[PDB]
RNA sequence: GUCCCUACUGAUGAACUCGUCGCAAUGGUAAUUCAGCUUAGUACGAGAGGAACCGCUGAUUCAGAUAAUUGGUUUUUGCGGUUGUCCGACCGGGCAGUGCCGCGAAGCUACCAUCUGCUGGAUAAUGGCUGAACGCCUCUAAGUCAGAAUCCAUGCCAG
């Protein structure tokens, strides 16, 4: 089993959640909620709607160029089973998880580092 | 193929065969087939092992990658370079000015409330 | 189709009950009984051994 | 032999009797018109309906004039009404579409335009052969 | 509708009664039949199906399951019945020492204004060397009775409910001599019994309940006995990883994100049972064993779980844990303002 | 060696099976009769795997590959890939591809040397097939039928094509493939050769409705059952063919 | 299942034959009829399908 | 060209000190049909063709529940957009018997969603065993075995 990502919003689409739409040319869209489904059907741009990770990636609200993110990718070449290999892999999963959280904290902070100066200037005014 | 022997159902010492094993171990909707019996692995005891699939909202099969330890060590090395660089170093009159601004806003809200009152 | 109350269907169900489900339920009953048993062990008149009286009608009052 | 498929699981039926359908094969018909459903159960005033992989009897309403106004068996490959697959996935297609099929289960055409339902591909081996996209 | 359930009428009691215990023979080991629990809600699971001959064999199937919070039951009594030409007759009953405040509230109607004087003379009987009388009643059950039941009550104080009044019922002991079962009950006095001990994983059981009222003639509040429901899991509450499987290594409880809607959090032993169950959330449930040996392969199947849904039930939710939500989300204005 | 079998009661073998020079894939369902026929004809000489693709039994029409590799559609899940990898030796490269035309067994026909593909596959997919299979990939339609995977069965010893292929098309295809081709039928007049048959260099498994003349043609074309079977048998003993398929 | 007091054997004097003996004529005869009735052909041609278990000889042990 | 009485059926209810746990007279009664896999291309058959019992998996109808999921309904007038007119303008709003539109929780719903539907005895036709009538014979006369979705009960609902 896999965790899918919503086409419209990118939130983790877990099993038995949302509707999939199949069009005739051969592509499938997995939607995680009725909101995303209805918005896609009424043809709004996810890149324009401000509540979508696609919009965030377009507007540079998210960390998008980083090795701890390059560590994850869709696999198309199966690898033979190895117990130690998933064990060290799971320890990795934890390591990468905490690293991603801590890098994202720093990215958010270096985005809005300058707020106090503006607030104090407005208060002086 | 050339060194092979024809299967014949009347032969006494045939091959065991899946029909015979399922008929011996049950029927058609009763026999349960073990799909890992033909699994050729490095260690033969690693069969019948339960595969991890999800670890806190992320996919083990998507994060699974041969030769990942070198990439991991490179990752902690980059982390080391980063804190030593300082990527992670956290950095009264203004407080009273802000307090006075908040008091002025409260007074303006009271004035607006009185204006809507009358 | 044969009814749920058919004699042959009942005979088949009896055979199934005697051959497979019987043993399976007996094994589970043994396990649960062992667990509950472990959880449990986790003069006549003035002793109670002689059962005496505590503290409309069937016969016509004489 | 009645063209009632065996082993078909429960799914929502969204194409009732008298239903207009797109035609997905290269047979010369563009639309079909469901008039009857194989394997249906006649209830009080209940309209029979069929889901993906169920044989129906359809009449062509537009297409090649030689085949126009003719009645053939068909099996439906695409359903816009959402339904759930046993992996818990509710899904639907863009339109309603089927293919003309003989009572044994062989297609008159040679190709299928667009995707084919997984249920139909599993039930009818010929459609699995004439299918290019399976979803 | 069905003339079996008609004339349709409200259930005379809120608890719901068993009305039939399984037939008893001495050969089987000594065991209890039924249990109690409180419906918490429903969640979604997936199962590595191992049903031979099915279209979904060796595949993953999404099924809906119900959660019943099952705090341990306390044994407070032992009832002895006899056979008569008019039927079964409750010959005697024997109570224990130290009846709980919740079962005393069950006995009382206006507990707050009452002087709580219940079972005080029975306690004096036990403690003041009228153990002769207690043993006399016990031996009467030993030698005159044929079927023996145990009085048991739940822990409302452990179930997260505004109520404080416990539910008492008789659970029949099967599989043994009357002497063995009376000794078993007397040993079970003043002890908690566990749902993992009364039932186990992979066991089709019977659920007895009262249907949801559909009023504001009678629609609903109807006593039903639904049969053949496969218990899929028994969770320990203190395991801290009840919702975890061997396929996903997520340390999470059965309680969804934000808690069960209109019920709360399940912090006790719980039972995860396939399918739908009569009754609304927080309603009392009765769990008993099948009256007959089963006739289906579905009964002998072994349920291999893969994952358990812990997403929010209060709306279209999509995160199993708050940790997952904060990892997907990052940091917020409130978090930086607080920090 | 030509044999006759049915999946459950269906004559379509190529829909439920995929046979190559190094492995065999069998659809998993109910009994073990299909797997038993395949193993009794391949007594552990090459691995045989009970597999499902996209949760279906049409693995034969959904999988394409040769002795050197195997390709699966993007819909196939990671557990199915793990099963395939664990059942198949390392000398076989398995890859999952994001083709718009998911029916790989219907759009690709590949022996150990050449592959014929639907003309509408993507460029990335074309050279990824050329990479994984290590063969020469050509785009062509047979008998004006665009589904070569369902309308042709190919091996390293021969190839059976649609019964209504022209002589010009047939000899052109023979020139490109490099093996002899004969237009013949399978399962009593059925035109879906690929969907009704799996064949390799030393085994063919057709349906139970396949008639004796066309079975003999199949054996001759694929040079099976030892004997001679060059196709010269087909040319020489033409009386049976002209009498039966007149 | 036989009535109590009935001995059943597959004697190695002739092939495809069984001997059912005992003390009670009623029990022995009822058992023989029980096997004969349980091996009955259904929905077939009586003139064509000649399979079953039939009583061939009747007598005394001594 | 002439609103009452009673029946059905819930829901209440005085008298037995209140309350808790139970028994079960009596009344009602529920499941139905089809298909697929194996048997088996087997028995049978010149050929064409072609089963059944055991086992297994589904589906129709009927019945009883249920809301994880997925659709639908909005007086939540919840959030957002918008027309006429008005509060001197903005914000904020009133009126148009809920102005219209988009999304919309909770509730409720839907074979538009999902779960569950269970076992003993006596028999009818009929097939018998032993055996008289009637020195043959006979399933019946005395005695007795089996057997239908039938009947009576359990399971189930009421008390
Ligand atoms: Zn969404």
């Amino acid at each position: 089993m896999r965790i899918e990502n919503c086409f419209f919003c990118g939130r983790p689409a877990w099993p038995s959640k949302g509707i999939t739409f199949m069009r005739n040319d051969g592509k499938a869209f997995r939607f995680c909620r009725s909101k995303c489904h209805k918005n896609f059907k009424m043809k709004r741009n996810p890149r324009k709607l401000k509540w979508t990770k696609a919009y965030r990636k377009n507007a540079g609200k998210e960390m998008v160029v980083d090795s701890t993110l390059q560590f994850a990718a869709r696999r198309n070449v199966p690898v033979r089973y190895n117990r130690e290999l998933w064990q060290k892999t799971l320890k990795a999963m934890e390591r990468i998880s905490e690293i991603r959280a801590r890098r994202e904290r720093v990215f958010y902070k270096k985005r809005m580092a300058g707020k106090r100066a503006r607030e104090v200037a407005a208060a002086r005014k | 193929v050339k060194n092979l022997k024809k299967y014949d159902k009347n032969d006494p010492n045939r091959r065991v065969l899946a029909r015979d094993i399922e008929e011996a171990n049950g029927g058609a909707g009763v026999f349960n087939v073990d799909l890992r019996k033909d699994w050729i692995l490095e260690n033969p005891e690693w069969k019948y092992d339960k595969i991890p699939e999800i670890f806190d909202g992320k996919n083990v099969y998507d994060y699974i990658d041969p030769d990942i330890d070198a990439k991991l060590q490179a990752l902690e090395e980059e982390e080391e370079r980063l804190e030593k660089e300082g990527f992670y170093d956290e950095d009264e009159e203004e407080e009273e000015i802000l307090q006075k601004a908040e008091y002025i806003r409260e007074q303006h809200a009271l004035i607006r409330n009185e204006a809507k009152m009358r | 189709a044969k009814s749920a109350r058919a004699s042959r269907i009942k005979e088949n169900h009896q055979r199934f009950k005697k051959n497979i489900a019987g043993p399976v339920e007996a094994a589970r009953l043994e396990r649960l009984s062992a667990k509950l048993m472990a959880i449990a062990q986790a003069s006549g008149v003035k002793s109670g051994k002689s059962i005496g009286r505590k503290d409309s009608s069937i016969v016509f009052p004489m | 032999k009645r063209g009632a498929p065996g082993g078909k699981l429960k799914m929502t039926l969204g194409l009732p009797v008298g239903a207009i359908m797109n035609c997905a094969d290269n047979s010369g018909a563009r639309n079909l018109y469901i008039i009857a459903v194989k394997g249906a159960g006649a209830r009080l005033n209940r309209l029979p309906a069929g889901g993906v992989g169920d044989m129906v009897m359809a009449t062509v309403k537009k297409g090649k004039p030689e085949l126009r106004k003719k009645v053939h068996p068909a099996v439906i490959v695409r359903q816009a009404k959402p339904w759930k697959r046993f992996d818990g996935v509710f899904l639907y297609f863009e339109d309603n579409a089927g293919v003309i099929v003989n009572p044994k289960g062989e297609m008159k055409g040679s190709a299928i335009t667009g995707p084919v339902g997984k249920e139909a591909a599993e039930l009818w081996p010929r459609i699995a052969s004439n299918a290019g996209v399976v979803m | 509708g069905s003339l079996a359930f008609l004339p349709r009428k409200r259930a005379a009691r809120h608890r719901g009664r068993v009305k039939s215990f399984p037939k008893d023979d001495p050969k089987k080991p000594v065991h209890l039949t039924a249990a109690m629990g409180y419906k918490a809600g429903m969640t979604t699971i997936v199962r590595d199906l191992d049903r031979p001959g099915a279209k979904a064999h060796k595949k993953e199937v999404v099924e809906a399951v119900t959660i019943i919070d099952c705090p341990p039951m306390v044994v407070v009594g032992l009832v002895g019945y006899i056979e008569t030409p008019r039927g079964l007759r409750s010959l005697t009953t024997v109570w224990a020492e130290h009846l709980s405040d919740e079962v005393k509230r069950r006995f009382y109607k206006n507990w707050y204004k009452s002087k709580k004087k219940a079972f005080t003379k029975y306690a004096k009987k036990y403690a003041e060397n009228n153990g002769a009388s207690i043993t006399r009643e016990l031996e009467r059950i030993k030698k005159y009775c044929t079927v023996v039941r145990v009085l048991a009550h739940t822990q409302i104080r452990k179930t997260p409910l505004k109520q404080k009044k416990a539910h008492l019922m008789e659970i029949q002991i099967n599989g043994g001599s009357v002497a063995d079962k009376v000794e078993f009950g007397r040993s079970l006095f003043e002890k908690p019994v566990t749902i993992d001990t009364i039932f186990e994983k992979d066991e089709m059981i019977d659920v007895i309940a009262v249907t949801k009222g559909h009023g504001f003639g009678q629609m609903g509040y109807h006593h039903r006995t639904s049969v053949n429901h496969k218990i899929y899991r028994i969770g320990k509450g203190d395991d801290e990883a009840n919702a975890s499987t061997e396929t996903d290594l997520t340390k999470k409880k059965i309680t969804p994100m934000g808690g069960f809607v209109r019920y709360g959090e399940v912090n006790n032993d719980y039972v995860m049972i396939k399918g739908s169950v009569p009754g609304v959330k927080k309603r009392i449930m009765t769990l008993r064993k099948s009256l007959f040996t089963h006739t289906s392969r579905k009964a002998l199947e072994k349920v291999e779980l893969k994952w358990i849904d812990t997403s929010s039930e209060f709306g279209h939710g999509a995160f199993q844990t708050a940790a997952e939500k904060k990892q997907f989300m990052g940091t917020l204005k409130k978090d930086l303002q607080t920090s | 060696m030509a044999v006759r079998a049915q999946f459950e009661n269906s004559n379509e073998v190529g829909v439920f099976a995929t046979l190559t020079n190094s492995y065999c894939l069998v659809a998993l369902g109910a009994s073990e009769n299909f797997y038993s026929v395949f193993e009794a004809e391949l007594q552990d000489v090459i691995p045989i795997c009970r597999t499902t693709i996209a949760g279906t039994r049409i693995i034969g029409r959904l999988t394409a590959g040769n002795r050197k590799g195997l390709l699966v559609p993007t819909t196939t899940t990671d557990q199915e890939l793990q099963h395939l990898r664990n059942s198949l030796p390392d000398d076989i490269r398995i890859q999952r591809i994001e083709e718009r035309l998911s029916a790989l067994g219907n759009v690709i026909v590949c022996n150990d040397h050449t592959a014929l593909i639907h003309p509408d596959l993507e460029r990335e997919t074309e050279e990824i097939i050329a990479d994984v299979l290590g063969v020469e990939v050509f785009r062509q339609t047979i008998a004006d039928h665009v589904l070569v995977g369902s309308y042709m069965a190919l091996s390293n010893q021969g190839g059976l094509v649609h019964p209504k292929t022209s002589i010009q098309d047939q000899d052109e295809l023979s020139s490109l493939l490099g093996v002899p081709l004969v237009a013949g039928s399978v399962n009593r007049g059925s035109n879906v050769i690929g969907g009704g048959m799996v064949v390799n260099d030393w085994l063919a498994v057709t349906g139970l409705d396949t008639t004796a003349p066309e079975l003999s043609v199949i054996e001759s074309v694929f040079r099976l059952g030892e004997g001679a079977g060059p196709g010269a048998i087909n040319t020489s003993m033409k009386n049976t063919i002209v009498e039966s398929f007149y | 299942v036989m009535a109590p007091g009935v001995e059943v054997e597959i004697s190695k004097a002739q092939k495809d034959e069984l001997i059912l003996s005992g003390n009670s004529l009623e029990a022995v005869s009822q058992s023989a009829a029980d096997i004969q009735q349980i091996c009955k052909v259904r929905n077939k041609d009586i003139r064509k399908f000649l399979d079953g278990i039939y009583v061939s000889e009747k007598g005394n042990i001594v």
